[PDB]
């Protein structure tokens, strides 16, 4: 069996080689993010206990801070609005729900790892850019 | 309840800090439409006596003062529980005065005019208008 959580030469995990390879085009974008999502989800049926996206690359970057650092608007769109609705799978949800009463529905998004977090904050990642780091303001 | 009264014993068994009998507890927590103890919880308050303060009950809170169960099904999208609680009594003009059903308030919130059949104009639910104003009994 594969390993999930095994790592490269530069110690890009597989979730960190699907920001490597996003170019910002739309079928690109399609499919990472699906495929993101299937592996995401199968580390919660095998090794339920892992957290892949906390893993950390040689440069201490997570898949997030890699899609953010790197200018990878359509995966940190998909990380950030991820809401899976599979039961065993929603703890890997990031954008929930609190209550729908009628029209109305209040949405929560997690902030772990985009406020002034430990190691690479989203917001730093993006806001303390490089100026090539394509769309730094989208 | 036989035993004692099933009344103020009921009354004493409304949720402490928002006054949720049994019977409003039950739609909220549904499954597939139905939750099979709503049509027991009836079968309780109809043989053994006072019904009419099952149905006419509601949240005693301010933040949801007046939110009988008859406007839970009418938000949850269930034509049947509608049908079965106004057969029940289930005052048709119960007024939602709570502060999450008033005016915008810039606070989280859904007016709808506070009255069961506003409920149902501003959700979509057309076969519950005329249900109301043509249904036999209210």
């Amino acid at each position: 069996t594969a390993d999930i959580s095994a790592r490269d030469s530069v110690g890009n995990t597989v979730l960190h080689a699907l920001v490597e390879v996003a170019d910002n085009t739309a079928d690109n974008t399609k499919f990472v993010t699906s495929m993101y999502n299937e592996i995401l989800m199968l580390g919660a049926k095998l090794h339920p206990t892992l957290k892949l996206e906390e893993l950390t690359n040689k440069k201490g970057m997570t898949p997030l801070a890699l899609a953010a650092g790197t200018g990878k608007i359509g995966v940190l769109a998909y990380i950030l609005q991820r809401e899976i609705q599979e039961p065993e799978c929603r703890h890997l949800s990031r954008k929930f729900t609190e209550w729908a009463y009628g029209p109305v529905h209040s949405s929560l998004y997690d902030l772990s790892c985009i406020d002034t977090c430990e190691k690479n904050s989203v917001l730093e990642v993006i806001a303390y850019s490089s100026s090539e780091t394509p769309n730094r303001h989208d | 309840l036989q035993k004692s009264k099933k009344h103020l014993t009921d009354n004493e068994f409304k949720d402490p800090e928002t006054g949720k009998t049994c019977l409003l507890k039950a739609m909220l927590n549904l499954h597939d439409g139905q939750n099979t103890t709503i049509p027991l919880l009836l079968e309780i308050a109809r043989q053994t006596d006072s019904l009419k303060e099952l149905v006419n009950a509601s949240y005693t809170d301010s933040y949801y003062k007046g939110q009988t169960a008859l406007h839970i099904a009418i938000e949850r999208r269930n034509m049947a529980l509608v049908t079965l609680l106004v057969e029940n009594g289930a005052d048709v003009q119960a007024a939602a005065h709570g502060d999450f059903f008033k005016k915008t308030k810039g606070r989280p919130g859904f007016y709808f005019g506070e009255l069961p059949l506003s409920l149902a104009a501003c959700t979509n639910q057309l076969g519950i208008v005329k249900f109301l104003l043509q249904n036999s009994w209210q």
